[PDB]
């Protein structure tokens, strides 16, 4: 139990209603994350599977962040919490060989716990960099 | 670095 | 994981069939086994590109031996998930793994991504990582029993695996999971899509099987899921700008053509997004100038390479060559027919910008069994820690292993222009230690290269002596057909050209829970003035005027008096 | 339990080619407990420390279950105690060493004692202070352990690797580990011996002449990769036997008295399996193929004579003994070790250098000698060897290549394309590699085979390639002969009048399957037209390489091969003369 | 590395000199990497003394030689045990003893080779087994020592074949390696 | 890491995430190792402004040693401080 296993306790004052400029991303993440869970009976008669993944990419204070954590709170409602696990890949045990695998199951395993589940890295080059690199 | 760490301390907690 | 068995893969029935007898076949016919006291295969390493369908096979393998009677254990692994910071945890780890997968004997272990908890072992590297490969090897295959495990693992190279963990014992077997041709993936669109309430035709599924060249397994299946969402914001818009649940019913939600087709718009598959050449058949634009000349390409690379005999190599499976045919009541017949392969190069020539992009990766849409190495610049000098010649050995090796494979050099007068000399030796050297009849096509393209490069020059070592094509500037006739279809848009009526037109209405609500004026004798002047203007054009220059001609002819696609449209044509061409 | 696994009853009887070692052991395990009194009559200490080492798969697992099967056995109470690689190590740090302690602590009470640490190269790394004190605390533990100021006891301690240097260099000491038991991948006689111990309780038994072509067809074979061989050639024998069972989720009534393997199993089982001594590389070295085998056996077998002549193969009357103790038993003592040195003093410079035309099938030559020495230890210089390591240097890897052949004699330095290998090798990696072969003592037996297309003897007299004495050693490749031609192409006039009947097109089932219950005219082709065609194929391959040959033959294999089923050869005929005229 | 490893050094160092006297308690360390001890426990009043144990030169492989075959009772010859001294460069003690052990097993292997293929003991004579020289020059081809495991081997003297050809300039250049480099340790030993 | 430090992290981030968004109570927290905290209270709703104090440059430690020696008896003129702080480039106020 003993990691960083924490959910990240959003705020529901960061909605789309406060994301200026962006709004093709959140009508595709409304498919991936809200309407799975508020249709499923629609998804279901596809057979389809949304979107598990999505890769932010942009220069810095773009909104990337707040993108994730409107996310969260977006379909945080009807007693239906989104648990938003964040974390970072500038952490002193980031880099951490046979510790930083276990804190990751670890994430994996509580972020599969809590159903919905958002699981945030604010800089993935910094967990997962190229291994053809110098 | 990879190396592990002592059995967590006992807690005698009695006296 | 959802439930899984063999009917939801689609064109791996060869290894079905192998895995079959290592996890099955032992189950219910033990005596026949012991008949010739062989312990059956257990160890499988399923590699290849990502999406190929390998943790799939996993997953279906133990789901379809598990029944009433005897269930099969599945296990699996992430890459590396088992590392504590104390290495001896992860070794308890391991064997509390391999223990529990004896006590459950009927059982199955899959490794994904083994090469990442399984790499070769070195001194210039943390002992944990050497620990765990010792203690994995003694598991598999050590001094007593492991019981009935049988271990897979996953990988996209396989060379990066610890030698010793390939060998017969443990991951004896080795599959290749390749990326579908157009019949696998014709049967991966009909299992994705079988399930659905009204089906797609076989016309268009074999449309869509030929549209999706270069996509694996994962890629047609992000396709359908895109196309059934594109049809969801299509149909019921409005649940996309609603903060709670409106009522829809499925019944009027039906994929279209269109939704795939923006779907194929958006879709990117893992060989569109690699580096080399992608396999693209000829543009629909460009097959009236370069179908004559790569058809001369097709019947050239079928005489040296064998592939319209198929008369005894056509084992696609050892088990289905049993099943409908006979065996024989002397076998150097197999000889003669590996003997018509002599050394099977070709070096395609022409001049600069004469469509050679075009052409050869319609030669490799053209060979669909064979396994494409590519040694363009790009594709030796993206991995940053990988040297050239490195990287040329690499190609080579793969193309050596997984026959038959094409290397493919396109842009050949760049290439040995930057590639040093002593990369150009070490690939003749490579090519010269070869069997005649091994099928390794050597296959370049160049752009206005000399023949004394050929003759006595760097080339020389890789007997380009009578395999040199040459793509020719198109003709007169091909030129014309070229041009049909931009006088066609030149004589469509503006009511057939699709405007995407406005809304009437809104749209319903949910609720909670004329004569265009062409004369064929004007048609005939444009007509006359575009082969004049394009006299010796090669493929791109070509393409030059039919893109101005087009942007000419695009500007005026409303108007109904084609007059000033063909005046501003005339005017081009001048 | 698994009725199918492995079994753990293995006699020292089902291991093939590793009769020295057998007898080795039974003196450190048996022999000191039977006649204790024979090591009192000297002062000597048995030797209880035993490294196996050698390519996976060579039964070093396998010598050590018979041995434990071995001691598993009335009036010796030989206790053993099996460890993985690094199973020792506890949950914490502070408790590993004491485990390992604990290990020996118990091998010493039950006082007759075998340890077998399997894979102990991750147990026992070399100490380092870049890597970990715990790695290094476990190898002190252990070296004082073995051998500190306390007897041990009377306990054999066996490790296993395929990577002995990767141990701790005090561990491998008289003591510890005293012998080192090199496992090599078998050669001929040993692959026919695991071949016949595979084959032994099977129904209706493999011939001995079929038995000896599976040995020469398997090289790089190790005893894993024999076994698995066996098992592919019965599970392709199971399932064109009784095909039906791979359809039916219900099992079928099946006898195993109707499966008898064959010989094309065999063959469709070689063609299938890669040996693990050639996964990670391309394959393995091969004979020379059956239809290049009229160019290029007669030159072959003047370069076979050159070569045992020059490292003595053929002779071997004090090498290659199957078992010293066989020796002692078999052959009376003589009752002045010089004779030794006059028969080592036959190797004085082992190099040969094979020169040839630009096409005369140099890489054929070259994969059939390599076959030819079996007992040899290949080190390939080639460019496509030292370059594949971005890593390495390509200085480092012709030291670590030489040094490689000459830790593990006998040895070839095999140079391919040495015409390219001089233009795209720096001229001072020449002269490094030469100061390493001057090192060397002349009886060493480390050959120097060079291949080459038109290289001169202006290289070889007075150039780079001077300093290795090449100057006897020059075997030129010719080309191929009017008779070698003769032959050559006769193989294709017999594929011109076969007849369609008789090719091996195999016909599908006109009926279904036998299917199993569940259980609860003649060729038109003149004598003359064929005298024809041989004419007309000859005198356009008039001084021809093997390569030139190759190509006249693929194409007219082609035009053979498209009238396969024709009855009327006579469009061929005068097709191939259209051809080659 | 962890502070279990320093803090066990900086309580052998506060230990053996610190702040109190240990007293009459002598300290040996026993070590293959000296280079891996602590640098402030290599200084008098903790391990005041390093003693070099080296391979054995050839007098102490003759000495280490005769100790070795000393309670056998057929014994060897003194040129042997030289001849043997001689041909053991890079060979530890452990290596000699090794090698008289080995040369003993092929002795016992040849003289009673029955034994080696039964089950039961088989009343072997003790007293007719004897160490030829022959024994001794297969376990010398037979053994390595562990100075060139790991490594290739040790230089090894002229091979009795060339001597002829080469033993004479050889003591040309050993007497003027002796004159200049003092090789007869002129009265210092 | 131990258990009772632990928990002490995962109260310490239940009860920042607890404080209301009408903010009156502020937690200020000093550290000479700033990736020595948990990462968890560095995330958005916890301790996410940073102050960096440095080291001081000349004028810095100018004003600095003006304020030490301010209360002596005897004085110091200016020149010399400001010599005095043009030697010390690397000297905290400490
Ligand atoms: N050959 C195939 N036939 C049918 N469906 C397929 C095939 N290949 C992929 N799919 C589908 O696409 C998905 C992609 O996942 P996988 O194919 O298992 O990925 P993989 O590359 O094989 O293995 P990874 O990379 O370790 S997850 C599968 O879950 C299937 O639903
Ligand atoms: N000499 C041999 N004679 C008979 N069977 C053999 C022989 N060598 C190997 N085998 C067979 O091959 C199997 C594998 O042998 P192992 O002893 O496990 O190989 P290994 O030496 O332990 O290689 P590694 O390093 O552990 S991968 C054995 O169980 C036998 O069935
Ligand atoms: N595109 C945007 N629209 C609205 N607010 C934004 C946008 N980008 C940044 N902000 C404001 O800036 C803050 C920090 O940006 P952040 O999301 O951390 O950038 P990044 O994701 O690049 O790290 C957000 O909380 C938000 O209030
Ligand atoms: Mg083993």
């Amino acid at each position: 139990e003993i990691a960083d296993l924490d959910p990240l306790g959003v705020d529901m004052n960061v909605n789309f209603d406060d994301i200026g400029g962006l709004d093709n991303y959140i009508d595709q993440l409304k498919e991936m994350v809200a309407l799975p869970l508020l249709y499923p009976e629609l998804y279901q008669n596809f057979n389809i599977t949304p979107p598990r993944g999505v890769l932010f990419h942009g220069p810095p204070g773009t909104g990337k962040t707040l993108m994730a954590r409107a996310l969260a709170a977006s379909c945080s409602s009807d007693e239906r919490k989104i648990t938003f696990f964040m974390r970072k890949g500038a952490d002193i045990l980031s880099k951490w060989v046979g510790e930083a695998e276990r804190q990751l199951r670890l994430l994996f395993e509580e972020a599969k716990k809590h159903q919905p589940s958002i699981i945030f890295f604010d800089e993935i080059d910094g967990l997962a960099p190229v291994r053809s690199s110098k | 670095k990879s190396t592990g760490g002592k059995a967590p301390r006992k807690q005698l907690a009695s006296k | 994981d959802m439930n899984v068995n063999f009917d939801d893969i689609g064109g791996l029935d060869n290894y079905i069939d192998q895995l079959k007898e290592m996890v099955a076949l032992p189950l219910l016919y033990p005596e026949l086994y012991q008949n010739f006291n062989i312990t059956p295969p257990r160890g499988v390493l399923f590699h290849g590109p990502p999406g190929t369908g390998k943790t799939l096979m996993a997953r279906a393998l133990a789901a379809s031996c598990s029944s009433d009677e005897r269930k099969i254990t599945f296990f699996m692994r992430k890459g590396a998930d088992i590392l504590s910071k104390w290495v001896g945890e992860a070794e308890r780890q391991l064997r509390l793994l391999f223990e529990e997968a004896k006590k459950h004997q009927p059982s199955i272990i899959f490794f994904d991504e083994i090469d990442g908890l399984a790499p070769v072992r070195s001194s210039k590297q943390e002992q944990i990582h050497a620990s765990i490969v010792s203690t994995l090897l003694a598991l598999m295959d050590g001094m007593d029993n492991r019981g009935q495990v049988i271990v897979i693992g996953a990988t996209n190279r396989p060379d990066a695996v610890d030698p010793a963990l390939r060998r017969p014992g443990r991951f004896d077997r080795e599959f290749y999971f390749p990326l579908p041709d157009v019949k696998a993936r014709f049967k991966i669109l009909q299992i994705q899509t079988r399930k659905w309430s009204s089906p797609l035709s076989t016309n268009f599924i074999d449309k869509l099987a030929f549209l999706t060249k270069g996509y694996g397994g994962a890629d047609l299946r992000s396709l359908c899921t895109e196309a059934a969402l594109i049809s969801i914001q299509r149909s019921f818009p409005q649940i996309y700008r609603s903060n709670d649940k409106l009522l829809v019913d499925p019944s009027k939600i039906k994929v279209k053509v269109s939704d795939f087709m923006l779907a194929l718009k958006k879709i990117v598959p893992s060989s569109a997004r690699s580096t080399g050449s992608s396999p693209q058949p000829l543009p629909e634009l460009i097959k009236p100038l370069l179908a004559d000349q790569l058809n001369n390409l097709k019947n050239k690379l079928d005489y040296m390479l064998n592939i319209k005999d198929t008369t005894f190599q056509r084992n696609t499976s050892l088990l289905q060559n049993f099943i409908d045919y006979e065996e024989y009541s002397y076998e150097f017949f197999e000889s003669m027919a590996e003997s018509q392969i002599c050394k099977p190069r070709l070096l395609i020539n022409g001049p600069k910008g004469n469509g050679q992009q075009y052409v050869g990766a319609a030669i490799l849409n053209y060979l669909e069994e064979f396994n494409v190495q590519n040694l363009d610049l790009a594709s030796l000098v993206s991995e940053s820690s990988r040297t050239i010649e490195a990287a040329v050995v690499q190609s080579f090796m793969e193309a050596k292993k997984r026959q038959p494979s094409v290397v493919f050099i396109p842009n050949l007068d760049i290439w040995i222009n930057t590639i040093p000399e002593n990369v150009i030796l070490v690939l003749s050297g490579l090519f010269r230690s070869l069997q005649s009849n091994e099928k390794i096509l050597l296959l370049c393209l160049a752009e206005n290269l000399d023949i004394s490069e050929v003759k006595n020059g760097i080339l020389s070592d890789f007997a380009f002596d009578k395999n040199i094509f040459q793509l020719h500037k198109p003709s007169k006739e091909n030129i014309t057909r070229y041009f049909s279809n931009l006088i066609e848009l030149l004589k469509t009526k503006p009511s057939d050209i699709p405007m995407k037109k406005r809304r009437v209405k809104p749209l319903p609500e949910l609720q909670k829970v004329k004569e265009l004026i062409l004369t064929p004798e004007q048609i005939k002047k444009v007509s006359a003035c575009l082969i004049e203007h394009c006299q010796n054009f090669t493929v791109s220059q070509l393409e030059d005027v039919h893109s101005s001609v087009a942007k000419i002819i695009w500007k005026s696609k409303s108007a109904w008096d084609k007059t000033g449209t063909v005046d501003e044509i005339i005017k081009f061409l001048s």
